[PDB]
RNA sequence: CGCGGGGUGGAGCAGCCUGGUAGCUCGUCGGGCUCAUAACCCGAAGGUCGUCGGUUCAAAUCCGGCCCCCGCAACCA
RNA sequence: CUUUAAUGUUUGAUGUUCUAACGUUGACCCGUAAUCCGGGUUGCGGACAGUGUCUGGUGGGUAGUUUGACUGGGGCGGUC
RNA sequence: AAUUCCUUGUCGGGUAAGUUCCGACCUGCACGAAUGGCGUAAUGAUGGCCAGGCUGUCUCCACCCGAGACUCAGUGAAAU
RNA sequence: GCUCGCCGGAAGACCAAGGGUUCCUGUCCAACGUUAAUCGGGGCAGGGUGAGUCGACCCCUAAGGCGAGGCCGAAAGGCGUAGUCGAUGGGAAACAGGUUAAUAUUCCUGUACUUGGUGUUACUGCGAAGGGGGGACGGAGAAGGCUAUGUUGGCCGGGCGACGGUUGUCCCGGUUUAAGCGUGUAGGCUGGUUUUCCAGGCAAAUCCGGAAAAUCAAGGCUGAGGCGUGAUGACGAGGCACUACGGUGCUGAAGCAACAAAUGCCCUGCUUCCAGGAAAAGCCUCUAAGCAUCAGGUAACAUCAAAUCGUACCCCAAACCGACACAGGUGGUCAGGUAGAGAAUACCAAGGCGCUUGAGAGAACUCGGGUGAAGGAACUAGGCAAAAUGGUGCCGUAACUUCGGGAGAAGGCACGCUGAUAUGUAGGUGAGGUCCCUCGCGGAUGGAGCUGAAAUCAGUCGAAGAUACCAGCUGGCUGCAACUGUUUAUUAAAAACACAGCACUGUGCAAACACGAAAGUGGACGUAUACGGUGUGACGCCUGCCCGGUGCCGGAAGGUUAAU
RNA sequence: AGGACCGAACCGACUAAUGUCGAAAAAUUAGCGGAUGACUUGUGGCUGGGGGUGAAAGGCCAAUCAAACCGGGAGAUAGCU
């Protein structure tokens, strides 16, 4: 079947990337929450 | 001209076209062409506000000089064009000084005709003049609402607005729907009936014949579940409700008109 | 099996509701009108109020058993 | 007390007219190479329209809930 | 009748035999005119029925060819 | 290594995506592999990715995103102008051969091209966020001209061949060659040139456009392929020479013709129909604000620069996505031989593999299949499944019909091979020779060679000549629905939905309506032959009666009636 | 010319068998329907939870839909086990 995940780094980096977060206020807090938790996999990038 | 094609296939056995031997078959005049981004019926939000709108075929927009500000200039009609945006035909007119412009083609207009505008113009089909210079009882089209606006009344295929009476600063008109309406005298109007008057006799025939027009399948309310439409539900086709729009607003007889700021202009409501 | 309604001159229907006097039309009889019938006009007779019993001063009427008819219901596994 | 007439006064409800509020998704100019917008001329409407507060009506478009128990299973019928 | 409860209604045709089928009669429990009525060539991986043709579906199964099943060596689960 | 078998429009060879060293070499076998394992996409160590011409970055935009100010909103924030980003779109420029354990249109050899700076020489007016041209475009259909490519022949080289034959019409292998430059053809498009004038193009204009005239009949733009050249170069079968015996070094003949021919190219063409088919920049060109002994531009030459990143390997799969070395899913390109209408299909070439548990047995029973006497649906809910029909040309073909169909209806006849008509016809292609000329890639004529259906007659073989693979079951009555189509991804594909058509009703434009606390958008850069909602659902004959109840519309005198 | 006809690629998914601790969390084999169109597909965007989308099944919205997933109200409440 056509699995529900056909990977494409452009789309993944555009709707889930570092800059996509730093755009809106809600996105800023997502980075903020993760930093308080101390997760190294901060976002999805290289 | 109206022609009923031969039933050589299912779907074709009902198609009636209006084939005009006067239309220029070549490419349109590039200078007056600009892109036309299709909407699909969605607003700024992207949500579908107007349904059944989308798909269709890519059709380029041709600007048209509805205003007709060039006055006292003897212009010559060059060739008739096909406009995918308007039900009526558009005549490409060439001005005396060398400027080419599109105009809504009237009934009695062919290649090589002469038309002029302004208050100078004579009473000849295709000419444009301020309505207080036109004899009452006559018929015009592409009528303006406010002076200098551009023209908004009777612009479709085969439509015409006949002037009834003119009492000085205001002109009384009988619109196409049978709606008596007033309008200030300084407004312009183009003489004659709008051509391609047999457009209403065009039966599309196929289902897809609506698909490449932009029309999208419309689902009836009696075939929907109660959480999707006020109508619907029932085990085995049942209606029993008072006919309404998808949002509860009564249809099949219900006046939704409520403007009041322009109620002063209406002399008679249609019947 | 249960619920509601009904049964009234020959026929089709009111009046019961809130008890004491039963009405309308057609039909019938007799008369008149016409050459004769019909129609029309005049007058009159005609109803154990389904049946039985009880309550009541008084019952078509209030209540109950039963007989006949009509409708609804007779469902869920 | 009733019916009433001239005047003065008091506000209310209509009709016509005007321009100054306001509107202007009419034309024109500038800011500005920008169809947003603002300011300025002018034309057209006009104390309307529309907005706020209060108020009556409609209102399953929308939301929160009710929708009994006994019962020789429950429903129906009956009962409290 | 995609509707008819009663009902496998009654008559005719089809079959040796037809509760389904086809054509009719009206006694329409409870068809019906845009929640459309009656027909309709073509079309339909559609529903019901008949005939020809063709066959292991069946009368009644029989044999054979490969893959497992079986034995041996290696690996080595699961439900409970 | 010798045989066997399988795919071969893939199970082959390359990219993007996505993975991230899985690529190659040495070495190791505990853990991974469903078996052992000196094997491996497993562990450890080392090596490998070389670009001015490929792509990205870059120039320029689409859908759309962000959005100085601005508008609007309790706040968050929303919308949007100028701008600025965003390819799957457009825009400058390279091919052949050789070489590695692995990379190469990137390295070497040979031969070329493009965008700019600086300087020199000779000329000359240059110059924008501005104007114009161009870029720049749809579907389908048919033909012509060619090429990739294939076959045959000529020719070169080798063999003459382990059971009968084969010096001959015998056999096998090879017969490969680009980018660029010049020529500018088959073909397509279009009348050029010169003078004058102008309310046209937010200003200007010598450019575009329009309006008058003269002169002459062509000039110009675009254009695959061919022929030369690139190249007495490379390559090249086969020998000659050294073996760590894997391969390296050396040398090297023929290298043309004919025909068939693409879904590729000319063609981003031409004709035709309609539903009527991006934008901006690069480039060309005209000027304004200005600058002129300048600065700049055109042409030639010399020199310099062309940076940063990716580049290995897999890419219809054991490396992507599916927990797995998983019978599934994954866009684009090239794509040969015989048969065949074909990318079907059968068997093969190139190329790559035998699917990572095996060995014996031959029971019931289970799955995939072959055949089956006599009967032929008697089976069963039901002809479910199997069986059967199956191609081409011709003959012939009903009810009914909207006169299109129905229809490939049904039902039939001939199909192989050989000779002959004809040492291969009709036809296609077409050199030499002859002639002319506005002399070249020309035209008439000419006809060898090559290639090649089909029709007929005659003869012959088998039970069977569409023999295999591939390849309709047909007819009759009738319900529903018109029809193509769409739907419950993972039990329901239909009578359900849609449908063109018809009707009703709403909306006069700051339109109704919808999203949105608002602005603002969609509706529509449309405007009543338009647009929203609803009901029905082709076409034909029609569509009766009721306004009591409910809803809606119209008129408001009277009663009643909130806030004030 | 054709929502034209037969039929591969491609897309879809009607019948039967197998499979159901499967090779597979709906596939395979043998047969099917459409196949110039209302066609299909690649890449890239817009619409979002009482909302989106829908040729309309109460189907789909990351294997979950008559109201998605994750965190928090919250150790919700439970005359029930």
């Amino acid at each position: 079947m056509k699995r529900t995940f056909q990977p494409s780094v452009l789309k993944r980096n555009r709707s889930h990337g570092f800059r996509a977060r730093m755009a809106t206020k809600n996105g800023r807090q997502v980075l903020a929450r993760r930093r308080a938790k101390g997760r190294a996999r901060l976002t999805v990038s290289k | 001209a109206v022609v009923k094609c031969k039933p050589t296939s299912p779907g074709r056995r009902h198609v009636v076209k209006v084939v005009n031997p006067e239309l220029h078959k070549g490419k349109p005049f590039a200078p007056l062409l600009e892109k036309n981004s299709k909407s699909g019926g969605r607003n700024n939000n992207g949500r579908i506000t107007t349904r059944h709108i989308g798909g269709g075929h890519k059709q380029a927009y041709r600007i048209v000089d509805f205003k007709r500000n060039k006055d006292g200039i003897p212009a010559v009609v060059e060739r008739l064009e096909y406009d995918p945006n308007r039900s009526a035909n558009i005549a490409l007119v060439l001005y005396k000084d060398g400027e080419r412009r599109y105009i809504l083609a009237p009934k009695g207009l062919k290649a090589g005709d002469q038309i002029q505008s302004g208050v100078d113009a004579a009473i000849k089909p295709g000419n444009t003049l301020p309505m207080r210079n036109i004899p009452v009882g006559s018929t015009v089209h592409n009528v303006e609402m406010k002076p200098g606006k551009g023209g908004q009344l009777a612009r479709s295929a085969g439509t015409y607005v006949q002037i009834v009476a003119r009492d000085g600063a205001y002109v009384t008109l009988r619109l196409r729907s049978g709606e008596m309406r007033k309008v200030e005298a300084d407004c312009r109007a183009t003489l004659g009936e709008v051509g391609n008057a047999e457009h209403m006799l065009r039966v599309l025939g196929k289902a897809g014949a609506a698909r490449w027009r932009g029309v999208r399948p419309t689902v009836r309310g009696t075939a929907m579940n109660p959480v999707d439409h006020p109508h619907g539900g029932g085990e085995g086709r049942n209606f029993g409700k008072h006919p309404v729009t998808p949002w509860g607003v009564q249809t099949k007889g219900k006046k939704t008109r409520s403007n009041k700021r322009t109620d002063k202009f209406i002399v008679r409501r249609r019947s």
